RNA sequence: GAGGACCGAACCGACUAAUGUUGAAAAAUUAGCGGAUGACUUGUGGCUGGGGGUGAAAGGCCAAUCAAACCGGGAGAUAG
RNA sequence: CGCCGGAAGACCAAGGGUUCCUGUCCAACGUUAAUCGGGGCAGGGUGAGUCGACCCCUAAGGCGAGGCCGAAAGGCGUAGUCGAUGGGAAACAGGUUAAUAUUCCUGUACUUGGUGUUACUGCGAAGGGGGGACGGAGAAGGCUAUGUUGGCCGGGCGACGGUUGUCCCGGUUUAAGCGUGUAGGCUGGUUUUCCAGGCAAAUCCGGAAAAUCAAGGCUGAGGCGUGAUGACGAGGCACUACGGUGCUGAAGCAACAAAUGCCCUGCUUCCAGGAAAAGCCUCUAAGCAUCAGGUAACAUCAAAUCGUACCCCAAACCGACACAGGUGGUCAGGUAGAGAAUACCAAGGCGCUUGAGAGAACUCGGGUGAAGGAACUAGGCAAAAUGGUGCCGUAACUUCGGGAGAAGGCACGCUGAUAUGUAGGUGAGGUCCCUCGCGGAUGGAGCUGAAAUCAGUCGAAGAUACCAGCUGGCUGCAACUGUUUAUUAAAAACACAGCACUGUGCAAACACGAAAGUGGACGUAUACGGUGUGACGCCUGCCCGGUGCCGGAAGGUUAAUUG
RNA sequence: UUCCUUGUCGGGUAAGUUCCGACCUGCACGAAUGGCGUAAUGAUGGCCAGGCUGUCUCCACCCGAGACUCAGUGAAAUUG
RNA sequence: UUUAAUGUUUGAUGUUCUAACGUUGACCCGUAAUCCGGGUUGCGGACAGUGUCUGGUGGGUAGUUUGACUGGGGCGGUCUC
C-alpha cells in the first residue's frame, strides 16, 4: 500500500537542509557534532 | 417572509429559510471589500484555542461604518445587501458629495430613504446623534461606549437599546441582556432597531447546513475517556459528578465576571 | 522482525484463562 | 430544474465468503458489497511536538513503534 | 496462433539518474540455459529570443532593522523581505540521427527591450482611479476536433460454386501568422457647467444639472481568403551492406452525424454570498521647462544563464526482490450500447525468464446433475435464482413527499407493405427582395431517420451471448445522509438538526502563553463559550434532607500585622 | 432490563428454550445520564413464508492449476 | 463607677480633587507604518493593576502509600499477655 517515505526534494531541503540547520542554535549544534565525528556528508544536500 | 420547505428529501423536511426579496441580486461594491481569511480557531502559537471552528464558505469582508462621523452631509440609501460576516443586513448609502459607505440597515429602511448624521439631525430611524440630544425613552441601536470609537452595543439583527434616564454626564441604558448600564452622554447612537428581525426563525434542517457556516461537531464530554475530559469514563452511561468544563471549572451556575475597573458603570446585573 | 502471527493472536494464545 | 434526492462506471471506501498464513503481499487476491454534487474526493505547499498535539471519541492517530513517540545522555539505574 | 485496447497504447509532472544508442564479453547478477539483458567493459548521445526554470507579482505561511516582552538561551511583531500549488511578452507546419528536437535544417511568423535618425509634442510617483479579478448548480443555442457514407483517383477481376458490378482494397492531408468581422453577450451615446468626495492636486474616478443625438462602443468562437504555383501524398521505378537508400507522383471534394472540447470568466437561478498584488490603462504632485521626457515611422543591435538523454500505473519511482500492492495530469478510433459499463477489434504493445511428460488419492478454481427440496446448520453460510425497455396494474400505513421498480402481467427476432425510407432533422440549385452581404424570403433536390400497425416467416428458446433488483409478512434499536478502533469489532456506539440550563456588557467569558501578545472576532446578547439531551408527535410528575452552585449578613470561630 | 424461568394463556409448527399478542407476581422499568409512540432509511438484531437451489439425503462424472515422474536451479523452522 | 469641654490626631466611612497610575478614545509627529515611542486632549483616578507576606479553595497537576498469616487467593477470622 502507500508507505511512509514519499520523496520530495523541496521538502527534503526545507526540513533538513544546510540552511535550515543554520537557522537555529540547536541546528548549529547538530552540525557541530557531525563535524566532530568526521561525517563525510553533513546534511541532506545536493 | 419565512418559508417552510417541502419534504422531498429527509434533509429538506425541517428546513425553514428566510427570504428577503429586497436584497441586491448582484455583486457587492468592490472598493469597500477586503480579504478575510479563516483561522480554524488557532492562535499565533498554532494551537486550537477555541473549539468547533473550521471550514465553511469563503467570505470577503465588507468595511462597515460604525462611527458615522460624516457630520452634516445628508445621504440617500442606494440598496440593501447581504453581508456574510454578520447576522444583520447592510445598506449602501451615497453621500451628497459623492462618497459611498456601508451602514447597518435599520428596520423599515428602504432604498431611496434619507439619513443624516451629526448633532442637528432629525429624530428619524437611521439618523445618528450624540445621546445627549436623543429624548429619554427612545429606542436606539449601534451605541458607542467611548466617544469617537464606533458603535459596539446592539448590533445583531433585531436588537436595540432603550434610553432609560439621563443624569448629568451619563445616560442609563437598558441593554438587550437586561443589564442596566451607564455610558457618557457624548457617545453616539442610531435611532431605531437593527433590521432583519426574522433571522432567529430560521431552521438549518441538516447537519451539513451548520458545516457551511464553519461550525464543527461537538463531542460530549461524557463520551470520552477519563484522560480526555473530567466527565469521561464509565461502563455504560455513568455520570456521578458535578458538571464542569473541559478544564475542570464548574459550569451551570458559577459566575465568572471579574472586572473591577468597570463595576462602576453597571447599575444592575441581568436577571 | 516481528512475532509470528499465530503467536500474537489472542484466540490461539489465550486458550486457558 | 430543487435535492447532505434516485440507479450506476471512473474515484473514495471495506459488509460477507473462500484462498493465502516459512504468503505474490509485515494486511493482499478473487467473487459479490457501500457512497457516488457532497458533512465528497484529490495534487502541491504550509501550521500544531511528547504529559504535548490532533481526535464526528476507538485510548484512536502522531514515519510498519503509542494508557505517554524516537534519538542521545544520567547509566554499569535498581533487581531480597 | 493467442492477450490488452478509458490499456497491459501514447505524452508528461514528481522521483530516479545514464537505465538511453552502438560495439564487445558471459566469470558473478537474471529464481533454469543464455549466443540475450535495465549485467561487465569501451565509445557515443541531451543544441532554444518563443517550452520549463530563473525573472516581475503576490496567498497561506516564514524570517524580521528598530520595537515590546523574557533568569540566559530566547518569544512575538512594525517597516520590509522571501514564499506557488495561482497572475504576468512572444512559433508554427514539414524534413532529418543508431540515439535530440516547437531546440538542428527548409518555409513562413511573432514578442519585448536598447541605441540612433526623422516628424510632432507636457513629461513626471513610493501617490489617486480603473482593470486584473474570480462561487455552486442548471439550461440550451452556435460551432469545431472527430467519425460515417457518397463522389474522385490508383490498383484488382481472385487457391473452391459465383464475382465487369448496386463488386473488392487503398488514399482523399495541410499549421501558426496575417486579412475580414459573423452566431452570440454586455452597455444608451456626445457636449457643456458646477461640486462638503477619492489624505494634497488632478483635465482621471464619483456626484449634480441642462442640452442634444438614436445610435455608438466593447467583446466574440467558427467559417472564408491567404499562407500554399509550396509541402505531404497511394503507389511506381532504380539500387542495396537486403537494414534501407535514391528518384518520381495521381486525387486531395461534398453531405450527414457530433462532443465531457470552444463561444462561455457568457446566460438563468440559489444561498452557504464566492483570492491578493503586479504587468496594463489612465490622472496628476514635487520637479524639469528650446532640456529631459512622451508619441509615431524607419534602421540597427540584443534576448544572457540553467534543464532538455531515458523510465514514468513502472523490471528504472515508494515497497529489502526484475515483489499479483501504491502513484497526480493530458490524449480518447470502429461495430452493437444510454455509456469512459460490457463483448469483439484498430493504431500500438505484448505472450507475464524454468520447461517436458503423465493423467492416482487429496487440495484449489469452475461445469452439469435422476427423485426430493433447507430435511444442512449456531444461522439458507456459500451457491442457485431474479435481472432490460415500453405499456397495464399496484395494499396497509403515512410526517401527504412517500411506501413503489410495491406486488403481478403482457409485447419483444427476421422479412414485406403502409412509405421503391414514413413522422422528424438538415438543407443545395433556382427565383424574388434589399442593406449588396458571413443578408432576408420562397423552394424543395440530396443526405439522415425513429416509433408504430398489418401480413408473413424460423427455432425448443427472439431482453438469446457479455451486461443486468430475489420478493412478501411480523417485530427490537437508532429518526434520517454521514463518522469510527490504519492491521480480528462499522454497531444499538460518535456526530446530527432541534431542545434546555448556564456563563459572558466587550480590554467579554474562555483558551494558548513566566510575559508581550494571539484566537474568540475585524464578532457585540437574534452574539459567543460550556454542559446535558438528540428529527417529529403526546409529554416531561413528587423530593432542597445529603453533595454542589447562587444570595445574605446579624452573631460565633478565624491569618499575616501590632505589641 | 425478569433470578426463579423453557412463568402462564393464546397464535404460528406433526413437534417452537427462539418469535408475535396478552397478563403483571417490575428479584432489579419510568419521565431531557429523557418516558411512550413513530412514516421513511439501515452492507443493523430476531422470527416466518414463496421462489430457488449439491446446503443436505448421498454423492457421481467432467474441465483446468498443483500433487506424481524426468532434466535445471535450489530454501526453512528444528536438532544432547 | 460615669462623663462633658477645649486642643490634638489615632483609625474607620463617606464626599470632592489631580499630580502618580491606566487607556485595546481622538488627533499630530518620527513615517512610505492598525507595531512602538514622543506630544496635545478627553475619560477614569489613588481605584484598578503588579511585587512580598498571609488565610481559604484547589484530582487542574505531581510524588507516593494501600500489612501478614491462610490446606491457592479473595471474603470471614486472627495478630500482645
Ligand atoms: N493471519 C493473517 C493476518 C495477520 C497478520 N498479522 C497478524 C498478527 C496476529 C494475528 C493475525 C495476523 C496473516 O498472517 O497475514
Ligand atoms: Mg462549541
Ligand atoms: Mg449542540
Ligand atoms: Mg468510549
Ligand atoms: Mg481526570
Ligand atoms: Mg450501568
Ligand atoms: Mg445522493
Ligand atoms: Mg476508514
Ligand atoms: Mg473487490
Ligand atoms: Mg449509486
Ligand atoms: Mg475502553
Ligand atoms: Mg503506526
Ligand atoms: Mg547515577
Ligand atoms: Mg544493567
Ligand atoms: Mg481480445
Ligand atoms: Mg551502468
Ligand atoms: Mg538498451
Ligand atoms: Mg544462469
Ligand atoms: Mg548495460
Ligand atoms: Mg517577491
Ligand atoms: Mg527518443
Ligand atoms: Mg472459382
Ligand atoms: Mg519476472
Ligand atoms: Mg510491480
Ligand atoms: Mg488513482
Ligand atoms: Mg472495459
Ligand atoms: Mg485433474
Ligand atoms: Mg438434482
Ligand atoms: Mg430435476
Ligand atoms: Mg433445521
Ligand atoms: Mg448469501
Ligand atoms: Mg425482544
Ligand atoms: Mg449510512
Ligand atoms: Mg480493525
Ligand atoms: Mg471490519
Ligand atoms: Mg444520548
Ligand atoms: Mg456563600
Ligand atoms: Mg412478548
Ligand atoms: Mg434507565
Ligand atoms: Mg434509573
Ligand atoms: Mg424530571
Ligand atoms: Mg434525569
Ligand atoms: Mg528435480
Ligand atoms: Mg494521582
Ligand atoms: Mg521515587
Ligand atoms: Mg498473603
Amino acid at each position: 500500500m502507500k508507505r511512509t517515505f514519499q520523496p520530495s526534494v523541496l521538502k527534503r531541503n526545507r526540513s533538513h537542509g544546510f540552511r535550515a540547520r543554520m537557522a537555529t542554535k540547536n541546528g548549529r549544534q547538530v552540525l557541530a557534532r557531525r563535524r566532530a565525528k568526521g561525517r563525510a556528508r553533513l546534511t541532506v544536500s545536493k | 417572509a419565512v418559508v417552510k420547505c417541502k419534504p422531498t428529501s429527509p434533509g429538506r423536511r425541517h428546513v425553514v429559510k428566510v427570504v428577503n426579496p429586497e436584497l441586491h441580486k448582484g455583486k457587492p461594491f468592490a472598493p469597500l471589500l477586503e480579504k478575510n481569511s479563516k483561522s480554524g480557531g488557532r492562535n499565533n502559537n498554532g494551537r486550537i484555542t477555541t473549539r468547533h471552528i473550521g471550514g465553511g464558505h469563503k467570505q470577503a469582508y465588507r468595511i462597515v461604518d460604525f462611527k458615522r462621523n460624516k457630520d452634516g452631509i445628508p445621504a440617500v440609501v442606494e440598496r440593501l445587501e447581504y453581508d456574510p460576516n454578520r447576522s444583520a443586513n447592510i445598506a449602501l448609502v451615497l453621500y451628497k458629495d459623492g462618497e459611498r459607505r456601508y451602514i447597518l440597515a435599520p428596520k423599515g429602511l428602504k432604498a431611496g430613504d434619507q439619513i443624516q448624521s451629526g448633532v442637528d439631525a432629525a429624530i428619524k430611524p437611521g439618523n445618528t446623534l450624540p445621546m445627549r440630544n436623543i429624548p429619554v425613552g427612545s429606542t436606539v441601536h449601534n451605541v458607542e461606549m467611548k466617544p469617537g470609537k464606533g458603535g459596539q452595543l446592539a448590533r445583531s439583527a433585531g436588537t436595540y437599546v432603550q434610553i432609560v434616564a439621563r443624569d448629568g454626564a451619563y445616560v442609563t441604558l437598558r441593554l438587550r441582556s437586561g443589564e442596566m448600564r451607564k455610558v457618557e452622554a457624548d457617545c453616539r447612537a442610531t435611532l431605531g432597531e437593527v433590521g432583519n428581525a426574522e433571522h432567529m426563525l430560521r431552521v438549518l434542517g441538516k447537519a451539513g447546513a451548520a458545516r457551511w457556516r464553519g461550525v464543527r461537531p461537538t463531542v460530549r464530554g461524557t463520551a470520552m475517556n477519563p484522560v480526555d475530559h473530567p466527565h469521561g469514563g464509565g461502563e455504560g452511561r455513568n455520570f456521578g459528578k458535578h458538571p464542569v468544563t473541559p478544564w475542570g471549572v464548574q459550569t451551570k451556575g458559577k459566575k465568572t465576571r471579574s472586572n473591577k475597573r468597570t463595576d462602576k458603570f453597571i447599575v444592575r446585573r441581568r436577571s | 522482525v516481528t512475532s509470528k502471527w499465530f503467536n500474537i493472536d489472542n484466540k490461539i494464545v489465550d486458550h486457558r484463562p
